[PDB]
DNA sequence: GCAGACACTACGAGTACATA
């Protein structure tokens, strides 16, 4: 059972992963009850974007929703997320699943034939002891 | 390249003699009203080393800093050339005299010369020194072996003294 | 106001009167500035002697604070100084007039030995063509890495090593401006361990004052880790007076007791090997062996074996010196 | 004496004690409008200054095109191959079999002059394409195709176009490929092409040297050059003896243009008579020549025949020749490959040992300069050839060969590494991790081939014993484990053979090693058939399991 | 499958020799906080077998299911270099020396990406991953200087098992960071026992004298001993006590090369010997092994008062060969110096 | 709850946990109070605590939240070319010093650039650091860490304050090892800890690794001298006596036999050089023989440091000591 | 108003050399 399951548009997620490519080589995904936050801290500066409460749209594929409770903050590589977003137009939506130690799961429900899952392990956290 | 030198007349200029530098310097002195002595102009000619730019620069520096041209006013701002003492230390290394060679090496070390400049002048003197050819090749090989250590990071007075000791050992070992 | 700076940058000679040693060169440069006859300069010498400080004091004396950014172009080894920079920003700076006030401009090229030979060959006609408009100052540590064409165009000043007689009053000024309790042997140890360098004398002074709170001979030689003169005399006496085992035990106990390093021992023994009236055949062998031992310590090599070889180089020549008589 | 038995009275002292415990003490304390080369340039065939054999060969080669260019049947050692190629006949396309003439030699001989004079003499119009053009392959193609594949715009009576390509050795390799493609279009080439270079041994011209009429220029004769300079001085009203003209000729290394420019500078109008000391001075007329590799090796390995007898002058001359030659690594390889072929007088091999020490010094300097990025160590390897001149200088006539051993060994080592990687990539990854390729090469190759080659009679497996069938099963199991197989190979002698598809025998076997019995053709064909039926049986067994 | 791979032990309890070290290695890796390991010993001792037994002891039996993974790495000179890697679902096996002088680019880029990332499944896999750096003695010092902070920063999630032959080629910063595990070569009795057990599992009979001669000729190399025993089984099924054992061609070629050296001392013979040494360097034989074989064959022909000088010359030119880049210069210099010494000894 | 090796579990989190390096620890503790921290150059043998001291100092100065904004740590595991120094290091040094500690502790007004393993940097990349260190000294600090100070250029030597990390003495190393063994509920005898601090030779990382591996091998019972000799790779004295007897024999066949037996047992040549050196300096040989033999030992150690073959260097050393031992016979 | 053609600079790629 994942500590955070969210739903996003596919092309919007591809644009989100592409916008953080020019900033840093490793991105930070945070998922609280508010929504999903993308960060990219580098030598230039932090690029932080958020998506929350986009259920008031005519299209059913733009509903950015939260489905779990426990907030997570995990650092992932950029190239693997770009290769994950290379398979966008198969499905209208995409599902992101995260937890404290479980890897990031990127799920596409490809039409009626079947589904595709991506598992990305997080990065090793820095020595941030007090 | 050879086609361009074939397509032109290749004029070659040699180093200016002391009289040729002295004539132009006396023209500049009479144009500028620079008071001088003969030992001062001799020191300027000695520090120029066939360069008219260095002669004019040293003359202008001495005249601006002191206002008179004698030997000590020139040498308070200018410097004696490096190979003029490097030739003497190489000559001392040829006769296996390590004490005078180390005296010249320590005099060059206390003047602030880096080991790279010192070993470059040592190679420059040993390239055109007047000695035996096989001894010259052994000297050049020992200089290159020391310069590899100088370039790799270890560069102290002990390394240059060891180079001088090896050059003096090459004489006594046929 | 109080600032958190290293003492080599907090205490910098902002004027030409605050530098200590090269009085003839600084007097000549001051008379160049006062008569507006400043040529292209070539400052060379060992590190820490005050060349960058000299040219920065000259640039602050020549130009005011309201025009310093348009008259001075300072480029160093941290900047890109390729041939496209000589053909680009440097040539455009040299060939154009000023913005605010009429005057001659200055292009400071710190660490000029780090420039490529293409850039140095491109700089020649930039220096010679715009002599009236701009002036160039090349500063280097190694004069051999500057081409002779640039050495001809710039008059050269040898900023030689700072003599310890003239290094003392500047250190006294730094001490009295920092409230440091220092003895005479502490100042003597500072000017001995500096060896013609005022960076290393300020660094060692600040490090000793932070580590111990007082600056004496023992505190300086403990913070630096350098062996004392008596330790080197004892090591030489043990290597020349007794057999291999007792000398090895005594030098090993002395090194373990005081935490000495073999590089500094080799340097001080090399300095002692010329004061001692050795035979010329003995001195050649000792210098060759000590140079070899110094070369072997530059890699991943056990220092105890090298200490044994340092003892061995003198135990070889003991009977030779004695039987020479 | 530096050592005193008595201690000093006033000076400080330091003790020295030996192993026997006796103390010692030491002290511690338009005639004026043009150049003379352009004024005296040859405009006819009769006033040329080149070699007459080269002039006749170039003229005959250009006259061989009269049957296909002008449409007329009648026009009006190294020498033997040129004379054979001049009389070798024509292709059925009415052309000479060498459609490109290549002119090579040292600068200042008259190669461009000979090409222009021979083109204007045979009724052609010279089309020049030199190194000041763009020389990109598209521009090169659109210039050669314009000059060679079109007729004259003047209609009848217009001169044909003879394309003279100056400085072809500076052209890139793709431009030479464009030239060879337009030379070998079968788009047929109808016009002659003349190429002029200064170095025939350039890497971009070798494929041209297999196809071109290679004309090599010898240096000009000193007598003809002295006579021509005498005629030039008499035309210009200046007096000079033939001795000082021979001194200029030997100073400029038979360079016509350099000698004429030197005379033009040295005469002026102040004086009429040239002096010996003006030519003998180094201030006017001396130029740096690029020495060939063989000339440098001849200077190193052979003494000059008998002032110039001092060893220091020979030292500096060999040093300056090796410095001015260039291509330092080729000189090092030639010295390494030619110094053991001499009749060495050093029977104790001390000179060979110190020469190899100098070679190792060169190698260490190259490694240190390429490691520490300190290239100011690259002043000492120029003293590697001159050191050989002190070691192996002889009055004999050595036969210097071009170095090939360090390149052949490098190519063979690269092919051996490719073969090793090809062998390694075929093994299963379960057994690849158990041994490194180095240990597999050193330990598990010759013994592996001895395992793979048992004593097998040339008989059917049906007549084989159960033990022979088990041995064959083990043999095909260890053959299929390492992905090794036998396939048929063709020979020019007409016999089919069976060979391993990874040919590991050249990895294992050595030339001078005693001969061993190979397997017969029937046994290897049996092994190949058994490995094929074993692969298909393994596929069927894997299908039956899954 | 050969006898070197068919009867390799799978666990630490199935090792025929060094059983006390097997028990100590089982006790060392049981807790999971064991440091980096540096397995060193002579070639053929059983280092890789013990490393794979350590991996079995750590993870499941899934470490025997291996696969080839290809990686492309970009050099600072922008030259794409392909490197193979033995991999499993629990560990990786990298040989960076296949990148040669670019091996540092393997350490700085390929290895750290392994170290900086945690694992996918933490239940079937353990809490850490293992990287096997094979033949770290052939690494350059730049790569070994790139190794140390990667070994120190991420050692709680990536353990490393370096394997080498001599620890003198490993820099002291790397040797300080890892526990050194010495695997000595098996003795003659251990190799005889291993060969007897292999022949008994194959259903054969092996004499003690033949096994002793195989262990003597293999020079305490168990891989070469097993290959020689299988080759002797192939070439003659009845195991005679005085059966002729097959030999490697480069070893007998080295013996013939040293016989050609000692036969005549002339520059023409030196040029022939230089041709033989190129033939040896052509077939990818390392030059230190050529020097060792030349010394081991030339010492059989020298007198008692020359062997020390010949061995000192061999070591001196081996060190100068390691300092340089062209092996043929130092090899021919050693041969020429030996020829001069041999001519001086024989004429006097 | 994952286990962690003891070299990282007992890394000094603060500057008070660093052992025996009293001068640099006192300098950093003065800089913790608010004194002017100069540029640092740490150099010494491996395992003496150069990286741990500066990481503990950075953690004490900036705390957990300011480590990513005030510390730039570059080592030899990443690319440090001329462009990395010219672009990345200079742009980090030109940044503002913003961000304050949330726990109320004081924060110094500078950044720290830790250029660990500065031996591997080229001379051009080290020359590009000079005016970056001098010009940006108001807002950042530099700490070059190396093992050999000769490989760092003299301008960077002059610009930094040099601190040499001595090898740890037996008192401090034994006290720290006994504290670690007390905190891990393992018992080690006095002979075991004496042989451990003899073997480790001032390398505290090697001592902690040996202590952890001896704890894991014995399972938590008493650690004797025998397990330390087993895990330390120490050659027994019987082999050294056999080597010296083979050298005193004067026959090269026995010398080749004992050299091949030591090579086939997998003993490191550095350990053999150390033990032979101790035997040579602790016997009754003459001073000339000891002198020549120790010079050959130093040359052999230098050759092994350059990656030469162990067998040839050991047979050359054995031939030299055999010649010296048979000279007086 | 939008498709086709023109030159424009930024960028990727290959090569050489580095000394007195
Ligand atoms: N003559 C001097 N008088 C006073 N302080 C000096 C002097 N020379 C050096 N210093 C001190 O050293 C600091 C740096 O000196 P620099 O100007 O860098 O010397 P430098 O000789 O130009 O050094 P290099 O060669 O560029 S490393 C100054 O800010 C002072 O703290
Ligand atoms: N017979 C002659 N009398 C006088 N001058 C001549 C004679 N033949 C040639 N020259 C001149 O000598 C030079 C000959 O060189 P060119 O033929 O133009 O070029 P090249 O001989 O191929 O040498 P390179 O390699 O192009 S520098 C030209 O300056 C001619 O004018
Ligand atoms: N002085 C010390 N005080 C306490 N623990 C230490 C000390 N020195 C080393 N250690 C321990 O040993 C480990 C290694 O210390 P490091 O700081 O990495 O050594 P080092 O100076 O970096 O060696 P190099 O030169 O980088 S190989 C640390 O993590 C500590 O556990
Ligand atoms: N305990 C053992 N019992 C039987 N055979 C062994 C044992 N240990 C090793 N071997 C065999 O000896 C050979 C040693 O090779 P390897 O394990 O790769 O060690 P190394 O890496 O030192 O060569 C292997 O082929 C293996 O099959
Ligand atoms: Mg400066
Ligand atoms: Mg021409
Ligand atoms: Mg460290």
């Amino acid at each position: 059972e994942y500590s955070c399951v969210v739903k996003m548009p596919s092309g919007e997620f591809a644009r989100i992963c592409r916008d953080l490519s020019h900033i840093g080589d490793a991105v930070v995904i945070s998922c609280a009850k508010d929504g999903v936050k993308f960060s990219a801290s580098g030598e230039l500066g932090n690029g932080n974007i958020k998506l929350s409460q986009t259920s008031n749209v005519d299209k059913e594929e733009e509903a950015v929703t939260i489905e779990m409770n426990e907030p997570v903050q995990l650092t992932f590589a950029l190239r693997y997320l770009n290769f994950f977003t290379k398979a966008t137009p198969l499905s209208s939506t995409v599902t992101l699943s995260m937890s404290a130690d479980v890897p990031l799961v990127v799920e596409y429900k490809i039409a009626d034939m079947g589904h595709l899952k991506y598992y990305l392990a997080p990065k090793i956290e820095d020595e941030e002891g007090s | 390249i050879e086609p361009i030198q074939s397509r032109c007349a290749v004029l070659r200029y040699t180093k200016l003699t002391d009289a040729q530098i002295l004539t132009r310097l006396m023209n500049v002195i009479e144009k500028e009203r620079v008071p001088y002595t003969d030992d001062g102009l001799e020191a300027i000619i000695f520090t120029a080393q066939g360069d008219m730019r260095q002669a004019l620069n040293n003359l202008q520096s001495t005249f601006s800093g002191f206002g008179f041209i004698n030997s000590e006013n020139v040498f308070k701002v200018c410097d004696e050339p490096h190979p003029l003492l490097v030739k003497e230390m190489i000559q001392h290394c040829v006769n296996a005299n390590i004490d005078e060679a180390y005296k010249i090496l320590a005099h060059l070390w206390h003047l602030g010369y880096s080991p790279e400049d010192i070993i470059g002048n040592i190679f420059r003197v040993c390239k055109t020194f007047q000695m035996a050819e096989y001894l010259k090749l052994e000297f050049i090989k020992e200089i290159g072996y020391t310069h590899m250590k100088i370039a790799e990071g270890v560069n102290s007075l002990l390394q240059m003294a060891g180079l001088l000791a090896r050059l003096c050992q090459k004489t006594m070992a046929p | 106001k109080i600032r958190n700076l290293p003492w080599v940058e907090k205490y910098r000679p902002q004027t030409l009167n605050d530098l200590i040693s090269h009085q003839d060169i600084l007097s000549t440069i001051q008379k160049f500035i006062n008569e507006d006859r400043l040529p292209h300069l070539l400052l060379y010498g060992p590190p820490g002697t005050g060349k960058t400080s000299t040219i920065l004091a000259c640039a602050k004396q020549l130009y005011k604070d309201k025009e310093f950014g348009s008259m001075v172009l300072e480029l160093n080894a941290s900047d890109d100084r390729g041939i496209d920079i000589i053909r680009g920003p440097i040539l455009s700076f040299a060939s154009t007039r000023t913005i605010f006030k009429k005057g001659f401009k200055l292009v400071i090229l710190d660490e000029a030995d780090a420039m490529t030979q293409d850039a140095q060959n491109a700089l020649r006609r930039v220096i010679e063509k715009f002599t009236e408009n701009t002036r160039f100052c090349l500063i280097c540590n190694y004069l051999s890495k500057i081409i002779p064409a640039l050495q001809s165009r710039c008059t050269r000043f040898r900023f030689g090593p700072l003599t310890p007689e003239l290094m003392v009053p500047r250190l006294e000024h730094v001490v009295e401006e920092e409230k440091v309790d220092i003895s005479e042997d502490g100042m003597k140890a500072l000017v001995t361990l500096s060896s013609g360098d005022m960076r290393r004398a300020l660094n060692i002074l600040q490090s000793t004052n932070m580590a111990f709170g007082k600056v004496t001979e023992e505190t300086v030689y403990t913070c630096t880790g350098h062996p004392l003169k008596s330790d080197i005399a004892n090591i030489l006496d043990w290597m020349l007076n007794q057999d291999f085992t007792t000398a090895y035990r005594n030098i090993t106990e002395l090194k373990t007791l005081k935490g000495l390093a073999l590089h500094d021992i080799l340097t001080e023994i090399h300095l002692f090997v010329h004061r001692v009236d050795f035979p010329s055949s003995v001195r050649i062998h000792l210098l060759t062996k000590m140079a070899d031992i110094e070369y072997r310590l530059s890699v991943g090599t056990n220092e105890k074996i090298q200490l044994s070889s340092l003892i061995a180089a003198f135990q070889v020549t003991r009977d030779l010196i004695v039987a020479e008589a | 004496n530096p050592v005193l038995r008595r201690p000093p009275i006033l000076e400080d002292y330091v003790h020295v004690t030996s192993t026997e415990g006796v103390r010692a003490y030491l002290v511690l304390r338009a005639s004026s409008h043009c150049l003379w080369v352009d004024e005296f340039a040859p405009r006819h065939y009769t006033e040329l200054l080149s070699d007459d054999f080269t002039n006749r060969c170039l003229l005959k080669w250009l006259k061989l095109w009269d049957l296909v260019v002008f449409g007329h049947e009648r026009p009006s050692s190294h020498e033997q191959v040129l004379e054979e190629m001049l009389e070798a006949g024509l292709d059925p396309s009415q052309r000479p079999k060498q459609k490109v003439a290549l002119l090579c030699g040292p600068p200042g001989l008259g190669k461009t002059t000979l090409a222009h004079v021979i083109a204007r003499h045979a009724g052609y119009s010279v089309v020049e394409m030199n190194a000041s053009d763009d020389r990109s392959p598209e521009v090169f193609r659109t210039r050669i195709e314009a000059a060679t594949q079109m007729e004259s715009v003047l209609g009848a009576g217009g001169k044909p176009n003879c394309l003279v390509i100056d400085e072809i050795d500076g052209a890139p390799v793709a431009a030479i490929n464009v030239l060879l493609s337009i030379l070998n279009r079968k788009g047929l080439l109808m016009r002659p092409i003349i190429c002029i270079c200064n170095d025939q041994f350039a890497p971009s011209l070798r494929q041209l040297k297999q196809q071109a009429f290679l004309l090599h220029f010898p240096p000009t004769l000193p007598s003809r050059l002295v006579q021509r300079l005498q005629e030039v001085s008499l035309r210009q009203g200046m007096r000079a003896d033939p001795g000082v003209l021979a001194a200029l000729c030997e100073k400029t290394d038979n360079d016509i243009r350099a000698c004429i420019n030197t005379l033009q500078f040295l005469y002026s109008r102040g004086q009429r008579e040239l002096s010996v000391r003006d030519v003998q001075a180094t201030r006017v007329g001396l130029k740096d020549q690029r020495r060939g590799l063989f000339s440098v090796w001849q200077e190193v390995f052979q003494l000059p025949r008998a002032s110039l007898t001092s060893a220091s002058q020979r030292f500096y001359r060999v040093l300056h020749a090796a410095a001015s030659a260039g291509e330092h690594e080729k000189v090092v390889q030639g010295l390494f490959d030619n110094f053991l072929r001499l009749r060495l007088r050093d029977s104790s091999l001390g000179a060979v040992c110190v020469a190899l020490d100098w070679l190792a010094f060169d190698d260490l300097l190259a490694g240190a300069a390429h490691h520490s990025q300190s290239f100011q160590l690259l002043r000492y390897p120029p003293f590697l050839p001159v050191a050989f001149h002190v070691l192996f200088a002889s009055s004999h006539t050595p036969r210097i060969t071009f170095p090939s051993s360090q390149q052949e060994a490098q190519n063979r080592m690269s092919q051996m590494r490719n073969l090793i990687q090809t062998l390694v990539s075929g093994i299963a990854p379960a057994t690849r991790s158990r041994a490194t390729p180095q240990a597999l090469l050193l330990d598990a190759l010759c013994l592996l081939l001895d395992i793979l080659a048992p004593k097998l009679r040339p008989v059917s497996t049906q007549l084989y014993s159960t033990r022979e069938k088990q041995q064959l099963a083990s043999l095909v199991g260890t053959m299929l484990a390492y992905s090794l197989t036998y396939r048929q190979e063709r020979t020019p002698d007409g016999q089919y053979i069976y060979r391993l598809e990874p040919n590991v025998e050249e990895l294992c076997r050595f030339p001078e090693l005693p001969a061993r019995k190979p397997l017969t053709y029937q046994t290897k064909q049996l092994i190949a058939r058994e490995i094929e039926v074993e692969k298909m049986r393994r596929a069927e067994a894997s299908a039956r399991v899954e | 499958s050969l006898w070197v791979d068919k009867y390799r032990p799978c666990s630490l309890g199935r090792l025929d020799y060094h059983k006390e070290q097997a028990a100590q290695l089982r006790n060392l890796v049981q807790c999971g906080d064991f440091p980096h390991l540096l397995v060193y010993g002579p070639s053929g001792a059983g280092k890789k077998t013990r490393i794979m037994c350590i991996l079995r002891e750590l993870y499941g039996v899934g470490v025997e299911k291996l696969r080839i993974e290809h990686q492309t790495i970009t050099t600072p000179s922008k030259k794409k270099i392909e490197i193979s890697t033995i991999a499993s679902n629990y560990h990786l096996e990298v040989n960076p020396s296949d990148a040669g002088n670019s091996d540092r680019v393997v350490i700085q880029e390929m290895l750290k990406t392994v170290a900086q990332s945690q694992q996918l499944e933490t239940n079937s896999q353990r809490d850490f991953k293992v990287v096997l750096l094979t033949e770290v003695d052939k690494l350059t010092k730049d790569a070994q200087h790139a190794l140390r902070r990667t070994m120190e920063k991420y050692m709680s999630t990536c353990r490393l098992i370096l394997c080498c032959n001599s620890t003198s080629k490993v820099i002291p910063p790397i040797r300080s960071r890892c526990l050194a595990v010495r695997v000595p070569a098996p003795s003659i009795e251990d190799i005889c026992h291993v060969l007897s057990t292999v022949c008994k599992k194959e259903g054969l009979n092996l004499p003690s004298q033949l096994a002793h001669r195989l262990a003597e000729k293999s020079c305490r190399n168990l891989r070469k001993a097993l290959l020689m025993c299988e080759a002797c089984r192939v070439q003659q099924y009845p195991f005679t006590a005085d059966q002729e054992i097959p030999e490697t061609d480069w070893e007998v070629y080295l013996r013939e090369t040293a016989n050609a050296i000692v036969s005549q001392q002339t520059p023409q013979r030196l040029l022939e010997v230089r041709g033989r040494l190129y033939e040896l360097l052509t077939h990818c034989i390392p030059p230190e092994i050529i020097m060792k074989g030349l010394l081991s064959e030339l010492l059989h022909n020298c007198d008692g008062q020359l062997k020390g000088e010949v061995a000192q010359m061999a070591a001196y030119y081996e060190h100068r060969l390691q300092l340089g880049s062209k092996a043929i210069y130092h090899l021919e210099a050693f041969v020429a110096k030996f020829m001069a010494l041999y001519k001086k000894f024989m004429e006097d | 709850a994952k286990p962690v090796p003891w070299v990282e579990k007992y890394r000094p989190k603060c500057v008070d946990e660093v052992a025996f390096q009293e001068e640099v620890v006192a300098v950093l503790k003065k800089s913790l109070e608010g004194a002017d921290l100069p540029n640092l150059l740490f150099y010494g043998p491996p395992g003496t605590g150069k990286t741990s001291t500066i990481l503990a100092a950075a953690r004490e100065l900036f705390g957990p939240e300011l480590f990513r904004l005030r510390v730039l740590e570059l080592n030899a595991s990443d690319e440090r070319g001329i462009q990395v120094v010219r672009e990345k290091v200079k742009n980090f040094a030109q940044l503002t010093v913003s961000g304050s500690r949330s726990d109320g502790k004081p924060c110094p007004p500078f950044k720290i650039v830790i250029l660990d393993e500065a031996d591997s940097m080229t001379s051009a990349a080290q020359a590009a650091l000079r005016r970056t260190m001098e010009k940006e000294s108001k807002t950042t600090r530099f700490c070059l860490i190396c093992n050999y100070v000769s490989r760092i250029i003299e301008p960077l030597t002059s610009r930094c304050s040099k601190f040499r990390f001595k090898p740890l003495s037996d008192k401090i190393q034994q006290q720290r090892l006994l504290d670690i063994a007390k905190k891990e509920n393992v018992k080690i005898s006095d002979e075991g800890i004496a042989y451990l601090v003899k073997v480790s030779e001032g390398d505290l990382r090697k001592a902690i690794t040996f202590l952890q591996s001896a704890t894991r091998l014995t399972g938590g019972k008493e650690i004797t001298e025998k397990v330390i000799t087993d895990i330390a790779g120490v050659i027994p004295a019987e082999k050294i006596d056999g080597v010296f007897a083979a050298c005193q024999s004067g026959s090269f066949d026995k010398l080749e036999a004992v050299v091949k037996d030591l090579i086939d047992e997998g003993h490191a040549a550095t350990q053999l050089v150390n033990q032979l050196h101790d035997v040579v300096v602790e016997n009754n040989l003459s001073d000339k023989q000891k002198s020549i033999i120790t010079e050959k030992l130093a040359e052999v150690d230098k050759c092994l440091a350059d990656g030469a073959d162990e067998h040839l260097q050991l047979i050359s050393l054995c031939a030299t000591v055999m010649q010296q031992l048979s000279q007086n016979c």
